[PDB]
């Protein structure tokens, strides 16, 4: 079978070299919300490099559960931004390659999100694996390993991983580990032919008329790492509150 | 003689109502369908009535039987054999059910397939202690038709090593010899038709010395066998070394 | 006595140790794809990783991972490579390379694809580096590196680049490494083959000689390679210590000959020339095997090679052949040595006047040829051209131990694949749940063989096909077995009482402690069976525990399977169990016995029905399970408790643990493959060979359909 119909043609092209003729049925180019952009992000999608966060990368508590709190942040804080600018949370889904890392962004969300109306809860927090023949609009994926590829390098779970998403897709690395991988090139190289560092545009809310691959009539900001990213979405927040306070105060 | 419509009258009537009118369909129904060469059609007939009149299965083994349908009457009496609660309007019994069993069974090596024969007649050898000399008779019977007349001589060797009766011994000494003359005249005639290569020309020598031999060890094996049923008689003692 | 070296877990180098290292700066000199100015190709940084990082490592994991995160091979190694410049580094580089991706389950072959022409010079010489001399020009842990090489080649079908070499080797023309009496023999046999056989020598005869003498060679390859690992074979010591190089050798040779004789095409013209070699007896008369350390692993794989060698197939045509056939070909070797014995030799006379019966056993056999002289046993083995004839006044080169091993085992009754599987227990025992080299760890390396079916593209038969299958699901069940025994016993904490009882001072969700157990029946055997029809037991458990642990251990249904575990822990009180030592030795477990749930019971010993809800609740905390016990394994350890004088492993449980329903499935599924393997599997004609992978792939599509 040789036309998709579920994805981007951008997002089919990081698993279609494992495929002979795999192409895109017409409404994938038709349809709006395939061609429309991701608001307040300037990629449809990017792999964001996540350099060691206080000097730890992967971590083993247990034997093979491994967990990444750097990456782990950095995606719930993608995620909070993103409900921010007005994205529905059913919309999103968050991924990762290890049972673990799993539990660690769960219990990250129960403190920071879980109990928020403004942001709430992902659709789902699963592995890879249990997340096949399911799919959403947008997902967050952390590969979380630093040391070695050997997960990940089974390239049958990299082209599950890739074809998850329908509209955007957003992943979180050690690039440096990955790009090296022979049998991840084909697709890391498209991955890693886009900036390394998350490029947000904040003033375009949800939903955006911007096409995707359109250039911004905004200033793209460039977060270069997970405390600046965490920093942020915090300041934003807060901001948000205020002025939710300030308009609730002027109708009293 | 509307044969195909006959049945269709039947079926629609197995159709219409229930079980209790089917008992009287049956009995018109299933001699209306042994006239027929029509085998599947009466085999499935004949299933019908077994869980209610077991009877039947004796009709219906006699009607495999007939139509020389020995495999699937050899499957239907072995589980007959092992429902030990079954009805016989003979009044046969069961080890005469499983006799019948074995008196077709091993006949007919080449027609019987579906069935380990050899476990059937072990488990018959646990089930009926006393006959044992008769059954490896007829396990050799079985396997002399399946041509591996060598294993005739093994089951015959392994009866006279398992029996502790001269009686016994007797029927099981006769068999054998009869066998080994069987084979002996067999190997004689082959022999001289096919021309003799040295190898065939000294198994006809061997059959024979192990002929010698049967009627030499004869004596020692009589004796034995009184030494398995009292290993205290010291008397055969002294007889076995007289032959010594 | 030092301990053997635990099993450290190999963590894979992090990418502060890779930029580090030596090789990833030779790699972004050379060869490494995000360098955009590469230095040219030099043969000398081959010899220089070659002779620093893999020989003086000794062949080290770590470091050959570190050539394969490289790129090495795809962007050095085979893209630079030409006959004219192959040496010694440069051709066992190549081969640890691609053992390496053998290892990692990534494609080894594709690189290949881009200078195919390479590759038939390049195969010529590991041909002769693989008859090299042992003392020679290439180590035995070399050519352990070439042994695996050749399996992962023969293993690869395929590939038509590697098929189109491996078929040299591999074809009629080959059996001129046999005995000339048993070339005759097996062509009077078949003979179509010797109308064949006439024309390739005829072929043979044309050919200019450099090629005929290559030819030659590689037609002897196998049979001479053979005869160089018995040379090596016997040179292992029995009793003193043994390089590993030698056990790894002889290992993977094996493995070699097993793959060889578990695939049609290659059995088919082999297995004649491994029976002539004599390898089979060679191995098991060999010190290796009586090295219960050393050799444990090599005796596994020699069973599994002497399980294929006697498969019930024709070879020739690859048809099954049937247990009334294999007893007519096993009452012809006796008859046909009956009619030799009572022409040729009056000693076995006595034997000949015996039946087959009398004779066929391999305590008979023994009993009969023992007596006899070496001399005499060798002209009845060259009767039968398993050896050349022995000269009328020569003493036989032979062992009297090899000539009555090669006689017995020929001639031994085989016992039926149908009836080992019958009489084999379906539940795992502690024997074999932390046998290391049947179910391996988590920390497995990689390193060492092996002794498990593979699931290849192709099989003997149907029966091979099911059994391979059958065993990987069970032992797969095995290692989750394991896990589930791992996780609850170490929650349990068994710990030594001072009275040396076992007292729980922890607890597990999963597992509870047996308040009684009693075997209650034990029914006869069926109808052709060694074995019980059914045992049933009684379980008696307290559930002082938390509801909802206690509605999941009364929740469990007639056909759940359950485990019976007997530990005897010699840990004192309080002892923290440590993860990274052994299990076993740390909670003193003895006895692990599989079971199947009939019911609960009621208080008057009645087995509940599992009706719809609600159950009746029993009154207080203690329940009663009936369960189903293994027959084949009760029958195995009431015969080890009357023939060893073992204890009665019946009494001694003191945990019975249950599993998850999703995963507690394997033992009705075990029993369905078992199932089919006690069936004629009627698979379509049209399918049918397509799942053996013979014949042409297309045939059932519909293009190719009669019936479209």
């Amino acid at each position: 079978l040789d036309a998709q119909g579920r994805a981007r043609a951008s997002l089919c092209n990081l698993y279609n070299w494992r495929y002979k003729n795999l192409g895109n049925l017409p409404h994938v180019q038709l349809l709006p919300e395939f061609s429309t952009a991701n608001a307040g992000l300037l990629y449809d999608f990017q792999l964001i490099n996540v350099e060691d966060f206080q000097g730890v990368g992967e971590s083993e508590p247990n034997p093979y559960f491994y967990q990444n709190l750097g990456e782990a942040e950095y995606v719930v804080a993608l995620f909070m931004y993103m409900c921010l600018l007005g994205y529905p949370a059913d919309k999103i889904s968050i991924l990762t390659t290890y049972n673990g890392q799993k539990h660690l962004i769960r219990d990250i969300i129960n403190r920071r999100c879980g109990n928020n109306p403004l942001i709430g809860r992902p659709n789902k927090v699963t592995t890879v694996d249990r997340f096949q023949g399911q799919q959403n609009d947008y997902i967050l994926l952390s590969l979380v390993r630093t040391r070695a590829v050997g997960h990940l390098r089974d390239v049958r779970r990299l082209v599950v991983a890739m074809s998850r998403a329908r509209l955007g897709l957003y992943i979180f690395a050690r690039v440096s580990l990955f790009q090296n991988c022979f049998e991840l090139t084909p697709a890391f190289s498209q991955l890693t032919a886009r900036p390394l560092h998350l490029h947000i545009i904040p003033t375009e809310p949800f939903p955006t008329t911007r096409k995707n691959g359109e250039r911004p009539s905004h200033e793209v900001q460039i977060i270069k790492n997970m405390p600046q990213m965490a920093n942020f979405v915090y300041n934003m927040y807060m901001h948000l509150i205020q002025t939710t306070h300030h308009y609730h105060q002027t109708l009293l | 003689g509307r044969v195909t419509h006959t049945r269709r009258t039947f079926d629609r009537a197995l159709r219409a109502l229930p079980i209790t009118q089917h008992s009287r369909i049956w009995p018109l129904y299933l001699r209306f369908l042994r006239s027929h060469p029509l085998p599947e059609t009466a085999v499935r007939g004949y299933r019908r009535f077994l869980k209610l009149s077991p009877e039947s299965a004796e009709e219906y083994i006699e009607y495999l039987k007939s139509s020389d349908r020995l495999d699937e009457a050899a499957q239907r009496l072995a589980t007959v054999v092992n429902d030990e609660r079954f009805v016989s309007k003979a009044g046969k019994s069961n080890y005469q059910l499983w006799h019948e069993l074995c008196d077709l069974i091993s006949q007919n090596p080449d027609k019987v397939q579906s069935l380990n024969v050899d476990a059937i007649i072990r488990g018959g050898l646990t089930r009926f202690t006393d006959q044992l000399g008769k059954l490896w008779c007829s396990l050799a019977d079985y396997y002399i038709r399946s041509g591996h007349f060598e294993k005739a001589r093994d089951v015959y060797e392994e009866a006279i090593r398992t029996v502790m009766t001269v009686r016994d011994f007797t029927q099981v000494f006769d068999s054998y010899a009869q066998f080994e003359e069987s084979m002996i005249a067999a190997k004689m005639e082959t022999a001289s038709e096919l021309g003799r290569e040295e190898e065939d020309d000294v198994d006809l020598e061997l059959r024979l010395a192990r002929f010698e031999q049967l009627i030499s060890r004869r004596p020692l094996l009589l004796n034995s066998v009184l030494l398995r049923q009292n290993p205290h008689h010291v008397h055969e003692w002294h007889k076995r070394v007289a032959l010594h | 006595m030092a301990a053997p070296a635990q099993p450290k877990k190999i963590v894979a180098p992090t990418v502060s140790q890779i930029n580090a290292e030596f090789v990833t700066q030779l790699a972004c000199k050379y060869w490494a794809p995000h360098i955009k100015k590469k230095s040219p190709f030099d043969i000398k940084v081959i010899e220089d990783i070659y002779e620093k990082e893999i020989v003086k490592s000794r062949f080290a994991i770590r470091k050959i991972m570190l050539l394969e995160f490289s790129q090495y091979l795809e962007n050095y190694l085979w893209m630079n490579y030409s006959p004219e410049v192959s040496s010694k580094a440069y051709l066992m580089s190549i081969c640890c390379m691609v053992n390496e991706k053998f290892r990692e389950n990534v494609p080894a072959w594709e690189i290949f694809k881009k200078k195919p022409d390479h590759f038939p010079f390049f195969f010529k010489h590991i041909l002769k580096a693989a008859l090299a001399e042992t003392d020679g020009e290439f180590s035995l842990h070399e050519q352990t590196v070439l042994l695996l090489f050749l399996d992962h080649c023969f293993n690869s079908l395929e590939v038509d680049l590697i098929r189109s070499q491996v078929q040299q080797l591999i074809s009629l023309p080959m059996w001129m490494g046999l005995q000339l009496a048993r070339l005759e023999l097996e062509l009077k046999k078949t003979p179509k083959l010797r109308k064949f056989w006439n024309l390739i020598k005829k072929n043979d005869e044309k050919m200019d000689p450099e090629a005929r003498e290559q030819a030659y060679q590689e037609r002897r390859f196998l049979s001479q390679l053979i005869q160089k690992f018995i040379s090596v074979l016997k040179s292992v010591p029995l009793s003193e210590p043994v390089t590993m190089d030698k056990v790894h050798y002889c290992e993977r040779f094996i493995e070699l000959m097993i793959d060889l004789e578990a695939l049609l095409p290659t059995r088919r013209w082999f297995n004649t020339i491994l029976d002539d070699s004599h390898l089979l007896v060679h191995c098991y008369l060999s010190n290796l095997v009586r090295r219960e350390e050393d050799g444990h692993l090599f005796s596994q794989l020699l069973d599994m090679l002497k399980f294929y060698t006697g498969f019930e197939i024709n070879d020739q045509t690859g048809n099954a052949l049937t247990e009334n056939e294999m007893t007519t070909i096993h009452y012809d070797r006796i008859t046909s040595l009956q009619r030799a014995a009572f022409a040729h030799f009056p000693e076995l006379y006595d034997f000949a006047l015996s039946n087959v019966a009398e004779v066929d056993t391999r305590e008979s056999l023994v009993k009969f040829f023992g007596p006899l002289s070496s001399n005499t046993l060798h002209q009845v083995a060259s009767y039968l051209c398993l050896l050349p004839t022995l000269p009328k006044n020569e003493d036989t080169t032979f062992d009297k131990e090899f000539l009555l091993e090669l006689l017995v085992s020929r001639h031994e009754r085989r016992i039926s694949q149908i009836q080992q599987l019958n009489q084999m227990p379906l539940y795992p025992t502690e024997k074999i749940i932390w046998d290391e080299n049947i179910v391996p760890t988590e920390y497995y390396s990689g390193e060492g063989c092996l002794a498990l079916p593979k699931l290849n593209l192709q099989f003997l038969t149907l029966h091979d096909y099911l059994l391979r299958n059958f065993n990987l699901f069970r032992l797969e069940s095995t290692y989750e077995i394991r896990q589930d025994i791992e996780d609850s016993v170490s929650r349990m904490k068994p710990w030594q009482s001072e009275y040396g009882g076992v007292v729980f001072g922890g607890w597990a969700r999963m597992a509870q402690p047996i308040v009684a157990f009693t075997v209650v029946e034990v029914a006869k055997p069926n109808i052709g069976e060694n074995w019980p029809t059914r045992v049933r037991a009684d379980v008696t458990i307290n559930l002082n525990v938390r509801d909802h642990i206690k509605d999941e251990w009364e929740g469990l249904r007639k056909h759940d399977v359950c485990f019976l575990i007997t530990v005897r822990p010699t840990k004192p009180y309080g002892t923290k169990f440590d993860r990274r030592r052994p299990f076993i030795e740390q909670v003193g477990l003895v006895y692990v016995r599989g079971c199947e749930i009939q019911g609960m019971l009621d208080d008057k010993g009645r087995v509940i029905e599992d009706g719809p809800e609600p159950r009746p609740n029993l009154r207080g905390e203690s329940r009663t399970f009936r369960v189903f016990l293994d027959p084949n394994q009760y029958q195995q350890d009431m015969t080890n408790t009357i023939q060893n004088g073992a204890e009665d492993v019946y009494e001694t449980f003191n945990i019975i643990m249950r599993r998850k329903p999703k995963e507690n499935n394997f033992k009705a599924v075990l029993e369905t493959i078992r199932n089919l393997m006690n069936t004629d599997c009627v698979v379509p004609d049209w399918l049918h060979d397509i799942i053996l992978g013979y014949g042409d792939p297309s045939s059932a599509h519909y293009s190719k359909m009669p019936n479209q």
